[PDB]
RNA sequence: UUUGGCACCUCGAUGUCGGCUCAUCGCAUCCUGGGGCUGUAGUCGGUCCCAAGGGUUGGGCUGUUCGCCCAUUAAAGCGGUACGCGAGCUGGGUUCAGAACGUCGUGAGACAGUUCGGUCCCUAUCCGUCGCGGGCGCAGGAAAUUUGAGAGGAGCUGUCCUUAGUACGAGAGGACCGGGAUGGACGCACCGCUGGUGUACCAGUUGUUCUGCCAAGGGCAUCGCUGGGUAGCUAUGUGCGGACGGGAUAAGUGCUGAAAGCAUCUAAGCAUGAAGCCCCCCUCAAGAUGAGAUUUCCCAUUCCGCAAGGAAGUAAGAUCCCUGAAAGAUGAUCAGGUUGAUAGGUCUGAGGUGGAAGUGUGGCGACACAUGGAGCUGACAGAUACUAAUCGAUCGAGGACUUAAC
């Protein structure tokens, strides 16, 4: 990729994010604005993908909520995320965990790493 | 992305279990409906004893979809299923309980009773 | 009217202050130079001729070198006119820079659309296919050429042929950021043409 | 190749 | 679809206006002086760019 | 982009592997020009492995080079030649291990022929 | 546009219903725009006038056209174009040979009665349509930038909020005009985002076969299969558009005003007034032979000739040939051709894959862990003359006459 696009966008890259990879469990603290009030909704879930480069990098987290799978895809460097905290590092064998979309319950379990 | 013939789970206790989409509302040749859009639909499967009966034509608001929805901040939400809630003309749900998480987009369209009844709004 | 010539670098995105994610096109427009002023007396209409992008001497010719002598500049790769401008605001040799624009300003952007080569009626004119089964031998063909009675096809029966490579204007794009040091405009949305292609950025005509 | 032909019965 | 009328000698000859060969892109070989295709090894003597190739 | 050379993916791979080993053994082959042009990159990348010289490099090359005798006297394989003779020759040169010279059309099908050789 | 009447073209063949694909035209207007009258309070309507700019849905049933129905919609217009379009498609029906039912017939058989089944050929010559080159022209030869005669495109419209629960109305209900917001359908561009594809990217895996064996690999099995995926191309994805106005008008409304002491929109005179007309907006455009304009470059050579002309070598400049892609069927276009980053290679990255081999350790072993976000990596970025863009050659002005002003 152009150094020029890299240079224009460098200022908007967040530095405060922890290293995570697909299979890690995050709590993503999302700024939310229902009404005029501002509050933090937490989205806890498995990272199922992380694609793209630089300011365009996104990640997707998946949770089962009330018996329904939910995925939220965020720009890595969105200012709408207050913070990300890694709950547990998973042991997976690939970059994209789309096979989890078809699994529920015990079949959908990811082993932890001592990282 | 819900169109004519798309079947949806019903995310409420109105009596309908599954509906078939008869029509996306809101303009002449409109192909597709998304979260927060209203559809006309027929009840294909019903719970025995419910208020809403099999074969009834009803309005419903879509509250989750597999296609999901994009937000102005460049984030997305998707669900594992397509689901709707049977409504009256004033947007109030015909049932008394909503099951499963609904999308924040329903606040924007002024489906407040649904948003209040939902166990989670993501 | 105001305007400048640059190259399309590519696309990226920028977070707004409200946190909205704005896709942007990056146009790099090193200072354009006013090479000529056409006047109503001499030329019959008022315009300035902007040169952009210094060209190596080997790649120039004597007619070009002479034309850019008055502006006291190197030979330019791209030369375009702007009509509607304030004639008194410009002088031959004057540098026109990206900071003529400011963030929030509404612009029209003009460039040559990417080339697609020879394309059929489905891709080129957005026509329907015929059925793919049920015995069809009518898939990606262009439809009846017309009725019998004229003994001929009317002009504007659309058919296959070369697609793209056309001048295209997109109206009412917003300048998101101007970077004067790097000579960049960042424009909300997408604009015509391949990367490295010449883009003209003008103040919007419907403003 | 038609069953009957042009301007069939 | 078949020709509705035969083509006259004249129309046949007009059509063949552009049915021609061009002269080869040829240049004198600096080594041996025979003509060669520009940017190819000279077949006669096997030189290219003042070097023997077929050594 | 890259050329298809009128062949299926597998056929094209087979042919590029064949030509690559031919050029290692012979050090100069004659072929169609469009084949020569495709062969340059493929061959120069094998020489890069040879210059690396490590076992991982040799096995990457072994996945591509054909099992052919490059020298009957010494019983040297094409792979052994690549990793010894060719690699040593081009220790100091940084890329551009081949050159294409054009010959002109062959009788038979007018195909523009070329010599490709190691520099 | 119907059913017909007539039998004029076609029986050395004018394929025949419906649908599909592609439209285009008329206006007797379905919607939207403008109006007059109303048994027009308002909201709705009715009826007539102007108006063809754009728009005018998806399903169930039936071969169906039509029609009925469901659900929408601003609206679900009516007609023409060989019942538009079968050398464009379909072939359900109709319209051959088989078979059957009812029926008629002594019978063979018959029925715009029904039923199940039943070969849809053609390499485009010409015009025409859509693209793309070559030639010459345009009183010298060139390199750019242009004017716009003229042509094409676009032209649709909902809902909500507000004005205002105001006007109107017994109430029920409930506006105009004017602000603002946000959609549907349609179109243009583009890949940053979400996705799709991605057969010379990465990984897992079955069988068998080969590299002597182990280990590690290759071949074939749809790319063997399976999980991902870069560039590119893409829509369902993103951005943007039909804005704001001028000018002249239609129906309509008039003002002033006589013919005709009054009255009268009209005869003189003066206004107003539609989504329509001409512009405004987007694109093509001087072969616009009416061949336009501006800026800049070359420079008046040599030889034949009584000159008129002719030939030759050149200038500015361009091309052949070559490296290619942002271009592309091929030509063309564009970036380059050595004081050159044009392409490959190389080096460094990005992205993708997801943890190489080897070795070690642990385990009886399958395997696990470490070394180490490793190894590998088409097309993407930057750098670097290492390789190839060699050496050449070809083309290309010297500018007619007349008159007028200088
Ligand atoms: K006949
Ligand atoms: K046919
Ligand atoms: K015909
Ligand atoms: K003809
Ligand atoms: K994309
Ligand atoms: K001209
Ligand atoms: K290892
Ligand atoms: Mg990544
Ligand atoms: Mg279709
Ligand atoms: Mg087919
Ligand atoms: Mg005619
Ligand atoms: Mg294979
Ligand atoms: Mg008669
Ligand atoms: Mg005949
Ligand atoms: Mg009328
Ligand atoms: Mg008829
Ligand atoms: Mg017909
Ligand atoms: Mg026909
Ligand atoms: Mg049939
Ligand atoms: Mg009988
Ligand atoms: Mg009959
Ligand atoms: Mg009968
Ligand atoms: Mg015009
Ligand atoms: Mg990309
Ligand atoms: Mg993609
Ligand atoms: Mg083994
Ligand atoms: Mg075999
Ligand atoms: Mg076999
Ligand atoms: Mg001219
Ligand atoms: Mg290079
Ligand atoms: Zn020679």
């Amino acid at each position: 990729m152009q150094k020029l696009i890299e240079d224009i966008t460098k200022e908007q890259l967040r530095t405060d994010l922890p290293a995570f990879r697909p299979g890690d469990t995050l709590r993503v603290h999302v700024k939310v604005v229902e009404g005029n009030r501002e509050r933090i909704q937490i989205f806890e879930g498995v990272v199922i993908k992380r694609r793209g480069g630089g300011i365009s990098e996104t990640f997707t987290v998946r949770k089962i909520s009330y018996g329904v799978g939910v995925e939220r895809t965020f720009p890595v460097h969105t200012p709408k995320i207050a913070k990300i905290e890694v709950v547990r590092y998973g042991k997976v064998r690939r970059a994209k965990l789309y096979y989890l979309r078809e699994l529920r319950g015990k079949a959908a379990r990811i082993k932890e790493i001592r990282r | 992305m819900i169109q004519q013939e798309t079947r949806l789970k019903v995310a409420d206790n109105s009596g309908a279990r599954e509906v078939l989409t008869i029509k996306v509302l809101g303009g002449s040749g409109r192909k597709t409906a998304n979260i927060g859009d209203v559809i006309v639909c027929t009840v294909k499967q019903a719970t025995p004893g419910g208020v809403v009966k099999k074969g009834e034509v009803v309005k419903a608001v879509i509250v989750r979809t597999k296609s999901g929805a994009r937000r102005s901040d460049g984030s997305y939400i998707s669900f594992d299923e397509n689901a709707c809630v049977i409504i009256r003309d004033d947007k109030s749900p015909r049932g008394t309980r909503i099951f499963g998480p609904v999308a924040r987009e329903l606040r924007e369209n002024n489906f407040m009773k649904i948003v209040s009844l939902a166990p989670e709004v993501i | 009217t105001k305007g400048i010539l640059g190259r399309k670098i590519g696309m990226t995105q920028v977070f707004a202050e409200n946190g909205d994610l704005i896709p942007v096109t990056v146009i790099e427009a090193a200072p354009n130079v006013v090479l000529q002023k056409k006047t109503a007396e001499n030329d019959g209409y008022e315009a300035i001729q902007l040169g952009f992008d210094d060209k190596r001497e080997k790649l120039s010719n004597k007619p070009e070198k002479g034309h850019v002598a008055k502006a006291e500049t190197a030979p330019k790769r791209f030369v375009k006119e702007l009509r509607g401008v304030e004639m008194d605001a410009y002088e031959v040799g004057q540098e026109v820079k990206v900071e003529i624009f400011s963030a929030g300003e509404i612009v029209d952007v003009t460039g040559v659309s990417k080339g697609k080569g020879f394309q059929g009626a489905i891709k080129r004119h957005g026509q329907s296919r015929g059925p793919m089964s049920h015995g069809s031998r009518y898939h990606r063909r262009p439809g009846s050429m017309g009725p019998v009675d004229p003994n001929r096809v009317f002009k504007g029966k659309l058919l296959p042929g070369r697609m793209g490579g056309e001048q295209i204007t997109v109206q009412n794009l917003e300048i998101v950021k101007v970077d004067a040091e790097r000579n960049l405009l960042l424009i909300k949305g997408n604009v015509p043409g391949a990367k490295k292609s010449l883009i003209t950025v003008k103040s919007a005509v419907k403003s | 190749r038609l069953a009957l032909g042009d301007r069939a019965p | 679809a078949v020709p509705f009328r035969r083509t006259s000698k004249m129309k046949k000859r007009l059509r063949r206006t552009h049915f021609k060969l061009n002269v080869p892109g040829m240049t004198e070989c600096p080594s041996c002086g025979e003509m060669k295709l520009s940017h190819r090894v000279c077949k006669a003597c096997g030189s290219y760019n003042g070097k023997d190739i077929n050594v | 982009s890259y050329r298809k050379l009128g062949r299926t993916s597998a056929q094209r791979k087979a042919m590029l592997r064949d030509l690559t080993t031919d050029l290692i053994i012979n050090e100069r082959i004659e072929t169609t020009e469009t084949r020569a042009k495709e062969l340059r990159s493929v061959v120069e990348k094998m020489i890069t492995l040879g210059k690396r010289g490590d076992l991982h490099a040799r096995r990457q090359a072994a996945a591509y080079i054909r099992n052919e005798v490059a020298n009957e006297e010494n019983n040297q394989d094409a792979l052994q030649k690549l990793f010894s003779d060719i690699a040593t020759r081009y220790e100091e040169r940084q890329g551009g291990y081949t050159r294409i010279m054009k010959l002109g059309p062959r009788r038979g099908d007018g195909a523009p022929m070329a010599i490709i050789e190691l520099v």
